[PDB]
RNA sequence: CGUGCCUACCAUGGUGACCACGGGUGACGGGGAAUCAGGGUUCGAUUCCGGAGAGGGAGCCUGAGAAACGGCUACCACAUCCAAGGAAGGCAGCAGGCGCGCAAAUUACCCACUCCCGACCCGGGGAGGUAGUGACGAAAAAUAACAAUACAGGACUCUUUCGAGGCCCUGUAAUUGGAAUGAGUCCACUUUAAAUCCUUUAACGAGGAUCCAUUGGAGGGCAAGUCUGGUGCCAGCAGCCGCG
């Protein structure tokens, strides 16, 4: 009836963008380490109304 | 009120046995159409070869040409549009080919955009559309 | 057929709500407090306290004369004093009841052994015991999830190991380059 | 050098042999072998260690002891007795050299066909 | 051996709405497993006990024991060899192979352990035991730490403190040892029927090209961007609402 033709019309119009070097993460206990480090010991010299851990 | 006397334990029984079946669930569970009409024979995947490529229409608020694969199963002889899940991947899939599907979500309905598609497709001669579509693995 | 055992059981639990910001609260203090790997083991010492309060309602529903609670009643207390989560004091099952997770993160291996000092910072901890150097008694222990039990308690003492022995694994190979 | 002690006893009186539990205590080297051990029981009882055998050893995790059963015969004859066929050869006391399948399975067939003088050939080659 | 178990004779009974009889079964039954308030709901071919069957279905020799099948005969269905005249067949035993499927492990080592058989202290045993494969799973568990010193992202009790800290983490692609600790290369012992693995023990083996953690997502449900660049009801994502 109507064609299958664009098969990918985005994915073949795609500006590729190489996935640039970023240092390789601690795992298991240390990732949990500084998550914990991050936002619970050391939040409270401000308040606690405003949430930004990505904004 | 119920037949609450001491005795009544099996009219409690054949009332709990004839009122069962008016539920959805258990009368496809344990009726034999629902065994011996359907696809896949009672079996949650099933390979299947390619007779050509369907390109289906859209329902209304989410307008569209959705893009699938009618399947002659080897286990049943039955005909299937299943869905070519990923974002190129109707070029990945060809003619006479090795296809396992499965279903979307649940046996009893369909995923609301599809006139009637069911279906969808795992691998491509053993190698998945995960793995076409990026980690490249073979055709 | 072949017999060498079929036997399992999930030291575990699978919590039911998975995406709470309340929850997350209490387990990311939890973490960061007691030095932890992840939070499977958060997990088990729950459903120790789960299991504990099963045996701790159940003998509860029973009569007061009840031999069956007495032996059962009796021994599961011994068990919390040799592990020394109660006081040697009081002896009922509603003192059971009271307790807590805290006490049991405090009965783990590396908190004894920062209550036992040589433990500097919880995180470095936890590497003492798992680099082989840190030994309770005779038997040499390596698992950091060990609980300190009360006729132990003290005895930390690991001959032939770095800080405390010796031993010359892999100073030679900076003894070498100082040749 | 090594510090062993025997804690749990026996005399068999019908095997005419002695069982005893060694624990030796390595806090240094690499266990102790076969051989020095069966030395070391063969001077604690000042008997021959032709005669003296052992077998079995762990290790407790970590220098520690490790445990076996110490056995002492009398008579090198009483030694193979009571003793099985394998435990002897670690010294060199005993060998088979038939110790295959196939070989041992395939003569069961082959024997099996012919009946007679002609399975003396096969009986013999 | 007791009985319609058959045969003779004779009577005319038996079971049924308390579901009989007739089907269906994706029914081997149990002991059990999953799920967790209580009460249930769904599986249980699967090591233990009991029944059945060796392609189908019949028939019998020997034996205390069989209607045996790694016994025998006949038919049917498969099916190999051949001098065409005939003979041997039977893996839902152990491996393996084909066919079948979404679907499941190598023609291994050996009676050392567990037990069993025999005329038997001695020979037997794919029953079993052991390795190879193995992410169905389950238990414990590093993954680059870790403490310092140090730039400071700078907070904290405290005295005007614009900081002494016997209190702290943090971005440190900043330096250091315990050259830590195992992962492997690897003497030896040992375990083990021999070898194998854990372990024990000898040396070597970490500063980010290293000895490397992915999987799903980020409108609401639901933990987490109005951040950019492509896309412009097309491609497509989304288990439902819907977004283009
Ligand atoms: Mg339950
Ligand atoms: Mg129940
Ligand atoms: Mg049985
Ligand atoms: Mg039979
Ligand atoms: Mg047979
Ligand atoms: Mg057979
Ligand atoms: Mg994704
Ligand atoms: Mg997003
Ligand atoms: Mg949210
Ligand atoms: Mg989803």
């Amino acid at each position: 009836h109507g064609s299958l033709a664009r098969a990918g019309k985005v994915r073949g119009q795609t500006p590729k963008v190489a996935k640039q070097e970023k240092k390789k993460k601690k795992t298991g206990r240390a990732k949990r380490r500084m998550q914990y480090n991050r936002r619970f010991v050391n939040v409270v010299p401000t308040f606690g109304k405003k949430k930004g851990p990505n904004a | 009120g119920k037949c609450r006397g001491l005795r009544t334990a099996r009219k409690l029984r054949s009332h709990r046995r004839d009122q069962k079946w008016h539920d959805k669930q258990y009368k496809k569970a344990h009726l034999g159409t629902a065994l011996k009409a359907n696809p896949f024979g009672g079996a949650s995947h099933a390979k299947g070869i390619v007779l050509e490529k369907v390109g289906v229409e859209a329902k209304q608020p989410n307008s569209a040409i959705r893009k699938c694969v009618r399947v002659q199963l080897i286990k049943n002889g039955k005909k299937i549009t299943a869905f070519v899940p990923n974002d190129g991947c109707l070029n990945f899939i060809e003619e006479n080919d090795e296809v396992l599907v499965a279903g979307f979500g649940r046996k009893g309905h369909a995923v609301g955009d599809i006139p009637g598609v069911r279906f969808k497709v795992v691998k491509v001669a053993n190698v998945s559309l995960l793995a076409l579509y990026k980690g490249k693995k073979e055709r | 057929p072949v017999a060498r055992s079929w036997v399992c059981r999930k030291t575990y639990v699978t919590p039911r709500r998975p995406f709470e910001k309340s929850r997350l609260d209490q387990e990311l203090k939890l973490i960061g407090e007691y030095g932890l790997r992840n939070k499977r083991e958060v997990w088990r010492v729950k459903f120790t306290l789960a299991k504990i309060r099963k045996a701790a309602r159940e003998l509860l529903t029973l009569d007061e004369k009840d031999p069956r609670r007495l032996f059962e009643g009796n021994a599961l207390l011994r068990r919390l004093v040799r592990i020394g989560v109660l006081d040697e004091g009081k002896m009922k099952l509603d003192y059971i009841l009271g307790l807590k997770i805290e006490d049991f993160l405090e009965r783990r291996l590396q908190t004894q052994v920062f209550k036992l000092g040589l433990a500097k910072s919880i995180h470095h901890a936890r590497v003492l015991i798992r680099q082989r150097h840190i030994r309770v008694r005779k038997q040499v222990v390596n698992i950091p999830s060990f609980i300190v039990r009360l006729d132990s308690q003290k005895h930390i003492d690991f001959s032939l190991r770095s800080p405390y022995g010796g031993g010359r694994p892999g100073r030679v190979k900076r003894k070498n380059a100082k040749k | 050098t090594v510090t062993i002690r025997t804690r749990k006893f026996m005399t068999n009186r019908l095997l005419q042999r002695k069982q005893m539990v060694i624990d030796v205590l390595h806090p240094g080297k690499a266990t102790v072998p076969k051989t020095e051990i069966r030395e070391k029981l063969a001077k604690m009882y000042k008997t021959t260690p032709d005669v003296i055998f052992v077998f079995g050893f762990r290790t407790h995790f970590g220098g520690g002891k490790t445990t076996g059963f110490g056995m002492i015969y009398d008579s090198l004859d009483y030694a193979k007795k009571n003793e099985p066929k394998h435990r002897l050869a670690r010294h060199g006391l005993y060998e088979k050299k038939k110790t295959s399948r196939k070989q041992r399975k395939e003569r069961k067939n082959r024997m099996k066909k012919v009946r007679g003088t002609a399975k003396a050939n096969v009986g013999a080659g």
